[PDB]
RNA sequence: AUCGAGAGG
């Protein structure tokens, strides 16, 4: 297709996504999980205000639980940052408010869980704020345990913000990543007991690129091109679109150089 | 700035001194029975098969920054397949009429002995180093 | 004066070893001016050497010796710390008494 | 015993000797014995060499022990510090130890004198013999909170 | 620390694409040094990690038990049946730059203390604040927001720097300086003060 | 008594300044410069008393003398400028 | 909380080593270390 | 003693210490609560004032700011609470008691103070963290390690007080020690690691690595070295561009016992100008030793260049170990099946050694050795019967760990370990000791309870065949654990009696100085030496170095 | 004391796990090993988030008030 | 999880150490200081249960 | 207490430019760039693409400090060549083959099926 | 039912005590197992309940005690006294003048067999963190 | 403020 950079698509799912880089230099591959990590933005809650909490757990012991739980972000470039926005505090082109109230009237264990959560911030029709829910039983992350008597009474601003700032905004759990199965341009030394081969197993990877010639020699010319990713993304934002969103937040901060270059 | 020495040598001796990218080499000055040479040798890059023949070269150039070979524009002075750079730290007095001469390219180390190269190889920074096919 | 060659002795006999005339020509090759110059440093290098008056040497000294005696921790003697605690409280009794004789 | 002695030609040799290690020690009639060498014997105590073969003797004896602990346990000190405090324990012609009652005993100031130990005490017959301090010493300045003749402090300022 | 006298502050705090990760994007939580292991002998600290590795794989509980017929060789048929290296090494990628580690990293899960000394618990900082009335010297402890001790162990080696006016400030300007007066006749303190 | 001196002419101590009066030195300028006194070198730029004092120094226009006492009672006047400095 | 409901002071002849009789009825290991070592033992 | 030789002071803190890898040797770590807490009184003058006004005007919420201001009059203004903060008109001659600030001399300090390299100077630097950073490579002096310990800090209040930090306390100046006549501090356990590593022969760099590693070096000239290797690829060895750090002029020679000129195992050191010619670095050519690189560097260019040559090894070494990286597992501990079958055997023949020597014992067919007793004779044969196998064990495994095995790398560069170490922890932990003796029968003619009386074997009286690697048995922890028990009471014990001998010897020599001709003196001027170690030197500025007039031939001498 | 969101080394959720994780075990008598198999937690280092992991809630909800 | 063993005086939990003694009503013997007179010692420490 | 607001690691602060140029003493068309607010996503980037221009001598970048984000790049050309437009190049040239790589995975993804 | 004594330090001088069960029994061996003395006795007694109990409560939740340095076994058991966790299921009611409690506290993944009469897996003072040994920086 | 304990390196 187009020059450059090639992704080949081995598997892909609802939350996983595996896929060969070719022709691409290392650090580019870096480059893009660091920023597929910790840089593309997404919203998650950054602000309670607990009315009553008469569980066993403290209050902010809840408010950090809050802060992981996954929110769609969707639309998140639709919404803006807090400290950009012109409000006082919050508007509702920067925040999301949620509200949360459960109460143990059952005579045995009432459980918290992430389904419980309830908007009351106008939309404006924006795919954002709708808590993610992969539990097969709807019900989603369990944030607390009630018993009888027990009930908590809370409000939730959820905010936009990058993983920088706090793990919470994270969009991507865990990204695999191995570039040379066979070590032909000898980039690690092995460690070995008996046998390298032997004790070390055949990654995954050498199925796809060419086992060596050891008459051959060592390619010293040689650079790494081809690429064995797999990005997991927990749900606040589809997989092909943290991959995605990686790639354009890398151009907006390419792009914010070259556009204070001007300003010089 | 030309050469300063040219010799074909045959390897007598190949080992790796625990090491596993290196190897040291031992030849003798081939039509030549009273000059020899030790060489340290990086094998990945140049395999060096024991019982071969090698022309070895010393030069004087061919500081200032070294740059990468810009497109190949400045032409290489040398048709070999291995180079090195290196200094001299002594030259030893074997025997009169008789010299052997120290190299370190970096840390691998050289030892050329004979008799014959008397007005060469001053006591100078530049060294390089050619090995042929 | 004679303490001055006295505290010297040793030093000079290090110079006059290492500068012999068969030395200076045959090992080092020096030229005068290159010559001149190891004097010159010489005798600099030596007075920057030359201990500063005002330096509390004793409390200098005691400490000197008191870092190792810390580091120290562990053909039957008397060794270590038991027996620098004997050499400091000059023992009568002394645990580990021997005689060497030639 | 390994010992390096000059051989004919100069150079030293390795020259073997038997060496008789001893338990217990009465020098005075050991050295004074046929078949032995009375200029080489030697003992690790060192307040036995004192009583026997002078004060200055003892001195180097003092050293080659506190050396023997330095080196037994592979560290190096220099030859100034050790000697440093050697002599000081020989100057005052006897073995002066340091213990509150071997040197803190010296006709130092006594408020040079009072904060190692027995303090009050020190005090006590200072004031009983009206002992002048010239402060100074270290500790008096210490304890006036003068600046010590003490590098620094061991000189004054003046102008042209 | 650990479960064996590894003993340790927090030096930095690195985010996750700082750390450096294995091929399956797995991260460390945490970081020792190689070199506390050798001096110390805590090769117990260096199973656990081999032994709690597969007991997370296998889903079954790791017997550390003492006086057991447990042996490394035994746990490392356990875990390269399960993929690994038998050892406990794992290919480790840097962060930074995505290169290859050359040395292969031993990694694994290995339980440990947090430990009751945090740092802002300790922190304490004083600039002439409260004193002892008797000793008119600052008070004792952080607690009562006191100062250190220039003890004399540390007078003693600012003797050794030869610094004169340095321990005279210590001993009069940082603490309990005061003025009196005196007799000539008698060089006590028993002179009627009326200062103004 | 008093008197107890020496000319320049017989003394013996030595010629080159301790690091201990050095120090001195530079501390007693560095402290009366801070305090608005004369500066005697055409500083460039420098706006630190020590760092003047050091380059003070090296022009040796500092009008102090060195009283070194000796243990019996004398003592030796040396000049900062005669004074070496290595 | 535990280790401190079973433990042993020791006032004030080679007391502070652990000694052969202690084999099963106190802890080899578990004292505190630094000064007073030894002397307080935990069962 | 407590409240006149030694008191509490104004101006001081404390805090967790941790090491900073791109920090300089000299400089210090200072919160930004203890730099706003402390203070410096600077007199106003017109060089500073534009500064100051500024500094006032920050106020001391945050820093640089500044918490006083006293006027001539006498009283104090407080910037934290009054009126008149914000309008200020600084007269000259005024004191403003500004924040601590960058590049400061302070007093850092680590108790317990044995040392005047306990406590140096040092240039603050301040950091947004709240552990006092200091450089890894000024553990030494202070004997800091980053496992809990805590240090000291100290500010001056006037200009002279200022100076003798900087120019008799500052840490470059104790970079050479008068005791012991060699340097305090070297690099150490990652640097130290990692410069052998990155001085193998097999080391060899690539242009992208070494453009990064070159720009690191803060004194860089610009100058990209030719590198040693050519046409093929363009690669540097490690020797190459560690070279960069060491200045011009610097000359080292070292041989050690397996060196031509030649050095096949590139074992010795060679270096010429700036450059090194041949050899691995490892700790005597970068440590604190007679002749190190450190020795070299102090003496002939001097302190500054010294202490700028430790940041600049380090930031070099630190970064190839980053991207090269290393670890140490537990497959580094195990030695070949064959290596271990041959060690269990090296065991039961030293099994059999004992049993044979106990049954000539038993039927007193033993001579008696001069001066001891039968018995005495009979112990002094076991414990060195068991020592040998202990130690033929270890060295059975040091010859098997391979040129990869982490440990001896370790110990190879000599960061931290020992041959010991290797014995104990895969062939055998060896033999305890208690009082000097074996275990002792603390029970009737046993040692334990699960032994008939009079046993004498080398397991009933405290031997441990296994390794920490094989595992110890019930009996051998026991033992092993007794033993350790003295070892903890002689810790607790050395660190007590050390602690009174070092004050004894301090308050006994405290007011010997050498006077102003080189009389060594006391207070009232008893003469202790007429010459301060009979040649009037500092110990500082002496090296150990041969005079080859006392060996040698009277021939060779002649000729 | 309460079911982590969270794997601290991942970061992928895993508080919607464990009610399932334990109907997994009871209800279809499974094993340790498979159960987190099957939830998806196919690294290591979330496993032990759930493994290891000690519902000291129930406890603390046994007190009355 | 409470064991107990404990006592609650002005509401703060106290414990009380094992205290160690060598054991009363037992017949030991010494071996006494080479310098005193006396060579060996019998000690019984004698008091009612 | 003592640590930073952790938005310091992308936020400018007061007066703080993104980019610092300034020229390299003892060394000809040199220059060394001050990047406020950012890590080795970029320095890395930038330099490995640098290396590919063949006109450019010199390009390393480092981080003088991990608290701190902000990491030091200098660069080294030919003779009439403004390393502002070395770096801008790069900078191009990486936009083009992202922008390249992201129409590739779109084509490839919505080729995938599930 | 005469099963089990109790023995005290005096009377263990008179008796004879097994290690393990196995000691009363009648090649092939595995190399990477402990070096187990072969018993030299017939005439026991008593036979030991588990080696294991000859430690305390703390000293128990050491894994691999055996395989480790004596000092270091020393030192972990006064580090575990430090070491933050659920001290109480009460502490919530309970107004001590310091408590502290960690967040999600988990059963180690190496256990002590000792350790469930000490209610550690139900009671932990850490977590399973994951570790690496390496010098990435010189942090 | 006195004494007391447990802990830090
Ligand atoms: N030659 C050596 N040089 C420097 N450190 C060494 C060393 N040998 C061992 N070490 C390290 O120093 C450590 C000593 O610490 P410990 O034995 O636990 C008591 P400590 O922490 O040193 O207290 P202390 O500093 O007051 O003496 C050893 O554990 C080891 O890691
Ligand atoms: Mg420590
Ligand atoms: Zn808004
Ligand atoms: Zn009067
Ligand atoms: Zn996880």
């Amino acid at each position: 297709s187009e020059e450059g950079p090639q992704v080949k698509i081995r598997e892909a799912s609802k939350d996983n996504v595996d896929f060969i880089l070719s022709n691409v230099d290392l650090a580019m591959a870096n480059s893009l999980r660091r920023v597929m990590i910790a840089e593309i933005p997404t919203l998650a809650i950054d602000s309670v205000e607990v009315e009553t909490n008469t569980t066993v757990l403290a209050d902010e012991f809840i408010a950090h639980r809050l802060g992981l739980i996954p929110l769609q972000s969707m639309d998140i470039e639709q919404l803006e940052y807090s400290r950009d926005c012109f409000c006082e505090d919050h508007c509702d082109k920067c925040s999301v408010v949620l509200t949360l109230q459960a109460f143990g009237e059952s005579e045995s264990t009432t459980n918290v869980y992430s389904k419980d959560l309830v908007i009351v911030s106008n939309l404006m029709g924006r795919n954002i704020g709708h808590p993610i829910i992969q539990d097969k039983e709807g019900n989603g992350v369990l944030i607390c345990k009630l018993r009888k008597g027990q009930e908590l009474k809370l409000t939730c601003v959820a905010k936009k913000g990058i993983a920088k700032e706090h793990a919470k905004w994270g969009p991507a759990a865990a990204i695999e990543f191995e570039y040379d199965p066979w070590n032909k341009l000898k980039h690690t030394d092995y460690w070995y007991e008996q046998d390298s081969a032997k004790e070390w197993p055949q990654s995954k990877n050498c199925e796809y690129e060419d086992p060596p010639n050891e008459g051959d020699p060592f390619d010293y010319k040689a650079q790494a091109d081809t690429f064995y990713m797999n990005v997991e993304s927990v749900g606040s934002i589809p997989v092909d679109q943290v991959v995605v969103r990686g790639i354009d937040t890398l151009q907006k901060k390419v792009a914010s150089i070259l556009l204070a270059l001007t300003q010089m | 700035s030309n050469t300063l020495f040219d010799d074909i040598f045959q390897v007598s001796e190949v080992d790796p001194g625990r090491y596993n990218k290196v190897c040291r080499i031992e030849a003798a000055s081939t039509t030549q029975d009273q000059c020899k040479l030790t060489l340290d040798i990086n094998v990945e890059l140049f395999p060096v098969a024991a019982q071969d023949s090698l022309t070895v070269t010393i030069a004087s150039s061919l500081t200032r920054s070294w740059r990468p070979p810009q497109a190949g524009d400045r032409s290489l002075a040398d048709d070999y397949d291995y180079v090195m750079y290196g200094t001299a730290y002594k030259f030893e007095e074997v025997s009169k009429d008789l010299i052997a001469v120290y190299y370190s390219f970096g840390g691998l180390l050289m030892r050329l002995e004979g008799n014959y190269r008397n007005l060469n190889n001053l006591k100078q920074e530049n060294a390089y180093l050619l090995i042929r096919r | 004066q004679n303490a001055q060659r006295d505290a010297v002795t040793l030093f000079c006999c290090l110079l006059r070893s290492r500068l012999a005339t068969r030395r200076v020509l045959q090992e080092y090759r020096l030229t005068k001016q290159a010559f001149d110059w190891v004097l010159s440093n010489i005798e600099a290098q030596f007075l920057r050497s030359v201990v500063h008056p005002g330096e509390m040497v004793g409390v200098l000294a005691a400490q000197s010796i008191g870092e190792p005696a810390t580091q120290m921790t562990l053909k039957k003697v008397t060794s270590g710390v038991p027996r620098l605690k004997e050499i400091l409280n000059v023992a009568k009794n002394m645990k580990t008494p021997s005689l060497t004789v030639y | 015993y390994d010992r390096k002695v000059p051989s004919p030609t100069g150079e030293y040799v390795k020259e073997p000797e038997w060496v008789l290690e001893t338990d217990g020690v009465n020098l005075s009639e050991v050295m004074t014995v046929p078949g032995i060498d009375p200029t080489r014997i030697y003992t690790n105590s060192f307040i036995d060499i004192m009583e026997v073969l002078g004060i200055e003797a003892g001195r180097a004896a003092l050293y080659k022990e506190v050396y023997n602990v330095i080196a037994s346990d592979g560290s190096y000190v220099n030859y100034r510090h050790m000697a440093l405090l050697v002599d000081v324990m020989t100057t005052q012609g006897g073995l002066t130890s340091v213990t509150r009652h071997g040197f803190n005993r010296s006709n130092t100031g006594a408020l040079m004198r009072c904060s190692f130990e027995e303090t009050v005490e020190i005090l006590f017959e200072a004031g009983a013999s009206a002992e002048l301090d010239d402060c100074r010493g270290v500790s008096e300045n210490v304890i006036l909170g003068q600046m010590a003749p003490i590098g620094t402090g061991a000189f004054d300022v003046m102008i042209d | 620390a650990s479960r064996h006298g590894q003993k340790g502050t927090i030096g930095i705090t690195y985010r996750r694409e700082d750390m450096p990760f294995t091929a399956e994007g797995i991260v460390p939580d945490l970081i020792i040094n190689p070199h506390a292991i050798p001096s110390r002998m805590t090769v117990a600290h260096l199973i656990e990690c081999l032994l709690s590795k597969v007991a997370a794989l296998s889903g079954n509980e790791g017997d550390a038990s003492p006086f057991t017929d447990i042996t490394v060789e035994g746990i490392s048929k356990l875990l390269r049946e399960h993929g690994y290296q038998s050892r406990g090494f794992e290919v480790m990628y840097n962060g930074h730059t995505g290169k290859k580690l050359m040395a292969q990293i031993f990694f694994g899960p290995t339980y440990y203390q947090r430990l009751r000394h945090m740092v802002d618990d300790k922190i304490h900082a004083r600039a002439r604040g409260p004193m002892q009335v008797l000793t008119r010297q600052p008070v004792e402890g952080r607690s009562r927001d006191g100062g250190l001790r220039f003890g004399e162990m540390e007078r003693d080696c600012m003797i050794a720097h030869g610094a004169a006016s340095f321990l005279k400030e210590r001993l009069m300007e940082a603490s309990d300086a005061f003025r009196v007066h005196i007799c000539g006749i008698c060089g006590l303190m028993t002179v009627i003060a009326k200062l103004n | 008594l008093k008197e107890k001196a020496i000319p320049k002419d017989q003394r013996a101590t030595t010629p080159y300044m301790t690091k201990y009066e050095r120090a001195r030195i530079l501390g007693t300028r560095a402290l009366q410069i801070s305090m608005n006194a004369p500066v005697f070198v055409d500083l460039e730029g420098e706006t630190d008393p020590l760092r003047i004092a050091m380059k003070e120094l090296a022009e040796k226009k500092i009008p102090l003398v060195i009283r070194r006492y000796l243990p019996d009672g004398s003592f030796e006047d040396w000049s900062v400028e005669e004074l070496i400095v290595d | 909380t535990l280790s401190h409901l079973r433990r042993t002071n020791t006032p004030i002849a080679k007391p502070r080593q652990l000694h052969n009789t202690h084999w099963g009825l106190v802890c080899p290991a578990e004292t505190p270390e630094g000064q007073a070592c030894g002397l307080v033992k935990n069962l | 003693r407590g409240n006149l030789m030694g008191k509490r002071v104004d101006f001081s803190a404390r805090t967790v210490i941790s090491g900073d890898p791109n920090l300089e040797l000299d400089q210090v770590g200072v919160p930004k609560s203890i730099a706003k807490t402390l203070t410096y009184p600077e007199v106003v003058t017109p060089y500073n004032i534009d500064r100051l006004t500024q500094l006032v005007r920050n106020g001391p919420n945050e820093h640089p700011g500044a918490k006083y201001v006293i006027r001539d009059s006498g009283d104090r203004i407080d910037l934290r609470y009054s009126k008149r903060a914000g309008d200020i008109q600084l007269q000259y001659g005024w004191k403003v008691e500004r924040h601590i600030m960058d590049n400061d001399p302070v007093l850092f300090n680590r108790q317990p103070s044995l040392h005047k390299m306990s406590m140096m100077a040092h240039r603050v630097k301040v950091i947004p963290y709240s552990t006092f950073r200091l450089n890894l490579s000024v553990t030494s002096p202070y004997n800091a390690d980053f496992d809990g310990d805590e240090m000291n800090l100290h500010v001056p209040q006037s200009e002279e007080t200022r100076a003798e930090l900087s120019q008799l306390c500052a840490v470059p100046l104790q970079i050479v020690s008068p005791q012991s006549n060699k340097p305090c501090m070297g690099i150490v356990q990652d640097t130290l690691c990692g410069i052998r590593k990155l001085t193998l022969r097999d080391t060899f760099i690539e242009l992208d690595q070494v453009l990064n590693m070159l720009y690191w070096v803060p004194d860089w000239d610009g100058v990209i070295p030719t590198p040693a290797i050519i046409k093929p690829k363009p690669l540097w060895s490690g020797k190459q561009i560690l070279s960069v750090a060491i200045p011009n002029g610097i000359h080292l020679q070292r041989f050690d016992e397996g060196t031509t000129l030649l050095s096949p195992k590139d074992n010795g050191m060679l270096i010429i100008d700036g450059q090194i010619i041949f050899g691995v670095v490892e700790k005597k050519t970068v440590g604190s030793s007679n002749g190190g690189l450190i020795h070299v560097v102090t003496r002939e260019k001097g302190p500054q260049v010294c202490a700028k040559l430790f940041g600049n090894i380090q930031k070099v070494v630190n970064f190839w170990l980053l991207h090269n990286g290393f670890s140490t597992g537990i497959g580094d501990t195990i030695a070949d099946g064959p290596t271990m079958r041959e060690i269990t055997e090296t065991i039961a023949e030293a099994k059999k050694k004992v049993l044979d020597v106990t049954k000539e014992a038993q039927a007193n067919l033993l001579t008696a050795k001069h001066g001891m007793t039968l018995r005495e004779s009979f112990e002094d044969n076991v414990v060195r019967f068991l020592n040998e196998a202990r130690d033929k064990a270890g060295r059975l495994a040091e010859v098997n760990l391979k040129d990869l095995n982490n440990v001896k790398q370790m110990v190879m560069a000599g960061s931290k370990g020992s041959f010991i170490n290797i014995a104990q922890m895969s062939a055998c932990v060896g033999q305890q000791s208690v009082e000097g003796k074996r275990i002792a029968f603390g029970f009737v003619d046993r040692t334990l309870p699960h032994f008939s009386k009079d046993d004498y074997s080398p397991e009933s009286k405290g031997f441990v065949e296994n390794s920490y690697l094989r595992g110890l048995t019930p009996q051998e922890f026991f033992f092993h654990a007794m033993g350790g028990r003295e070892g903890l009471i002689d810790t607790a014990v050395k660190t007590a009696e050390t602690g009174y001998i070092q004050r004894r010897l301090v308050k006994a020599l405290e007011d010997i100085m050498v006077h102003y001709d080189n009389t060594t003196r006391n207070s009232l001027g008893n003469v202790i030496q007429f010459i301060y170690g009979e040649d009037g030197m500092d110990a500082a500025h002496i090296e150990k170095q041969s005079l080859d007039t006392i060996g040698g031939s009277d021939a060779a001498f002649e000729k | 004391m309460i079911v982590p969101v969270r794997c601290f080394s991942c970061g992928k959720v895993v508080g919607d796990k464990w009610e399932s994780y334990l109907n997994l075990l009871q209800e279809d008598e499974l094993d340790e090993g498979t159960a987190l198999s099957r939830l998806g937690l196919k690294r290591y280092c979330c496993r032990r988030m759930i493994l290891t992991h000690v519902d000291l809630i129930e406890k603390f909800l046994r007190y009355n008030p | 999880f409470d064991m107990g063993g404990y006592f609650i005086i002005n509401g703060s939990e106290k414990v009380l150490i094992a205290q160690e003694r060598s054991a009363g009503n037992i017949v030991q013997v010494f071996k006494k200081a080479a310098p005193s007179p006396i060579s060996h010692v019998a000690e019984i420490r004698s008091a009612l249960e | 207490m003592n640590a930073p607001d952790r938005f310091e690691l992308f936020l400018l602060g007061e007066g703080e430019s993104k980019l610092k140029i300034d020229p390299d003493t003892k060394a000809p068309n040199a220059v060394v760039i001050t990047f406020e607010k950012e890590d080795h996503t970029l320095g890395n980037l930038i330099r490995a693409e640098l290396l590919n221009d063949r006109k450019v001598l010199f390009a390393a970048y480092k981080v003088e400090h991990p608290f701190f984000a902000r990491f030091k790049l200098r660069i080294q050309t030919t003779e009439g060549y403004d390393p502002k437009d070395a770096l801008k190049n790069a900078c191009n040239s990486i936009i083009n083959k992202l922008g390249a790589l992201k129409t590739n995975f779109e084509t490839e993804w919505n080729l995938q099926t599930l | 039912e005469g099963l089990v004594e109790y023995i005290d330090a005096e009377e263990e001088e008179s008796i004879l005590i097994a290690m393990q069960p196995e000691d009363l029994e009648p090649l092939d061996v595995d190399p990477a197992k402990r070096i187990r003395v072969s018993h030299h006795a017939t005439t026991f007694t008593h036979c030991e309940i588990h080696p294991s109990m000859i430690l305390g409560v703390a000293a128990s939740i050491i894994p691999f005690p055996d395989h480790n340095q004596s000092p270091r076994n020393t030192y972990q058991s006064a580090m575990g006294k430090q070491a933050m966790g659920v001290f109480l299921t009460n502490y919530n009611v309970r107004m001590d003048t310091m408590a502290n409690i960690l967040y999600y506290p988990q059963k180690p993944l190496g256990t002590t067999r000792a350790m469930e009469y000490l209610k550690f897996r139900e009671l932990p003072a850490g977590q399973n963190a994951i570790v690496a040994i390496a010098c990435y920086s010189g942090y």
